[PDB]
């Protein structure tokens, strides 16, 4: 809080933090992505798709 | 200057056509006839092919064995081919052995026995002919590229025809087609070399008079073909090489772009890793090709009939992994036809065409040849004359107006045999056909 209660101190924090974490989020997204690169999507069958891929 | 193309008729309408060279030994004379697996239809398909083995299992006269033997002590040989469009049977021999293969040529063709044994017999061994053009890859590319581009229709159909209809071919149905289709106004008796054209039409005179005339003369090449943009994939990974063929609806022989599309195909032109000159060639996609390792080979192709035609081009690579690129700068060069090309590329495929024309005829049976097909698809030998001025006359500007309206941006029908994994899908193909920059 930096303080005693939610006040002033809280909210210049959460709004510097706001501003942070969606930056923070946009990195993890795109972790994901290289990490799901490695075996492709998966698709609804549940088989492979490396017999028949599409761009 | 070469000798002039003679040209005679027959009363019946049978065409003999010659050209003399007394400088060589051999003669081919032949038959050209105007007339092929196209005049099938779907339940006789193959006919025109299975009438080619019986043609020399014998005749009225001499037997399977007695045919062997006339030819063998010829000392020439006789052959034939069947195609969509055209069917030819000849003999080369010595210059006055002539008269003797005329006369074998007349029989096989007129008074064949077509036997019911000998229809068993040959079922058979065309029957093994379907399992063993599955070797001949640029065949295989090219049946399937006609099968899909002209989908459900004549031209797509191939000339060995269906294993049911091999099975089911009588001798009834072989008499029919050589009776409707082998009439003398469809028929070309072809000279050249050491023949006389004034004997050669006496030999004509001899042995072709009792030919039938067809009921409707219409002129020699005469005739509606609705190309399918389309794709083929027969992918085999155990095949080292991939063969692609890429074409558009192109030319027919009597088409006003014939000699346009020429130069075009020219200008694109062939390559091949194996020859050693293949690297130093002006055509860009050779450069790109061979500076890249993209290929073992291409050939540019534009094959005409007398109503419709295909242009495009063959490629064969080992380059598995990219023959993305290998599409891709393919298409980006045939792009270049409509967007980029000037009078620099024109003239010198111009230069490189107005000798090539005449090159090819280099011996009696290219010339024959050269004849036959001439005279079975525009009705008349076009002099050397001619066809200087007809190129002549294609500037750049034609190119770029043809290649406009007959590549850029337009369907093709595609076919890839082997590791082509790495073809994309017709979009991204067909995509390549038009530059988002111009
Ligand atoms: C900002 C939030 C996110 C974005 C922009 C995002 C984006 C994507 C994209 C574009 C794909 C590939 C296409 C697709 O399957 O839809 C994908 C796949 C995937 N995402 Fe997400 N994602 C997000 C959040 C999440 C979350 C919260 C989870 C898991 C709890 C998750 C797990 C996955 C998985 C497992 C795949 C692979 C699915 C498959 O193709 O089988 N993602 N994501």
């Amino acid at each position: 809080w930096g303080g005693f209660s939610v006040g002033n101190p809280t909210l210049q924090r959460f709004f510097a933090l706001h501003y942070l974490m969606p930056f923070v989020l946009a990195v993890f997204a795109l972790l994901h992505l290289i990490a799901l690169h490695t075996a492709g999507s998966s698709n609804p069958l549940g088989i492979t798709s490396n017999v028949d891929k599409l761009s | 200057v070469s000798p002039k193309t003679r040209t005679s008729n027959l009363k019946n309408g049978l065409t003999i056509a010659s050209e003399s060279n007394p400088l060589v030994q051999t003669a081919t004379v032949g038959v050209w006839i105007d007339a092929g697996s196209r005049n099938e239809n779907a339940y006789n398909n193959g006919t025109a092919h299975f009438f080619e083995h019986l043609a020399f299992k014998g005749t009225d006269k001499r037997s399977q064995h007695q045919l062997e033997l006339d030819i063998e002590n010829m000392g020439g040989h006789l052959n034939a081919y069947t195609s969509r469009e055209s069917t030819v049977y000849y003999a080369k021999s010595f210059k006055d052995d002539v008269p003797k293969s005329v006369e074998i040529l007349a029989d096989i063709l007129q008074h064949s026995k077509l036997a019911e044994s000998a229809i068993d017999r040959e079922r058979e061994v065309i029957t093994r002919e379907l399992e063993e053009v599955n070797k001949q890859y640029e065949e295989v590319v090219f049946d399937h590229l006609h099968a899909t581009a002209f989908m459900n229709q004549p031209l797509g159909r191939t000339i060995l025809g269906p294993r049911e209809n091999i099975q089911t071919i009588t001798n009834t149905e072989l008499r029919k087609f050589i009776t409707e289709n082998y009439t003398a106004d469809r028929m070309v008796l072809v000279g050249a070399g050491a023949v006389d054209h004034d004997a050669l039409v006496e030999l004509a005179e001899k042995y072709f008079s009792h030919l039938p005339s067809s009921q409707s003369p219409v002129p020699l090449g005469t005739p509606i073909p609705n190309f399918v943009g389309s794709e083929v994939r027969l992918r085999d990974d155990t095949m080292p090489v991939a063969h692609i063929a890429i074409a558009v609806e192109g030319v027919s022989w009597t088409s006003e772009d014939y000699y346009t599309a020429l130069v075009a195909q020219a200008i694109i032109g062939n390559y091949d890793r194996a020859v050693g000159t293949s690297r130093h060639q002006g055509s860009r996609l050779s450069n790109i090709v061979s500076e890249n390792n993209l290929a073992n080979s291409f050939q540019s192709f534009s094959t005409s009939y007398s109503d419709t035609g295909l242009w495009g081009i063959y490629l064969t690579s080992e380059n598995t992994t990219q023959i993305d690129d290998l599409v891709h700068f393919t298409l980006k060069e045939w792009n270049r036809l409509s967007t980029s090309v000037s009078n620099l590329q024109v003239e010198r495929a111009k230069s490189q065409l107005k000798a090539g024309l005449l090159l090819s005829l280099d011996g009696t049976t290219y010339v024959a040849e050269d004849i036959g097909r001439q005279l079975t698809t525009l009705g008349r030998r076009v002099t050397p004359a001619e066809v200087e001025a007809k190129l002549e006359a294609v500037t750049e500007h034609d190119v770029r107006a043809w290649a406009q309206k007959t590549l850029y941006d337009k369907d093709i029908a595609l076919v890839g045999l082997g590791p082509i994994e790495g073809l994309y899908d017709y979009n991204r193909i067909r995509n390549d056909m038009s530059m988002m920059r111009w």
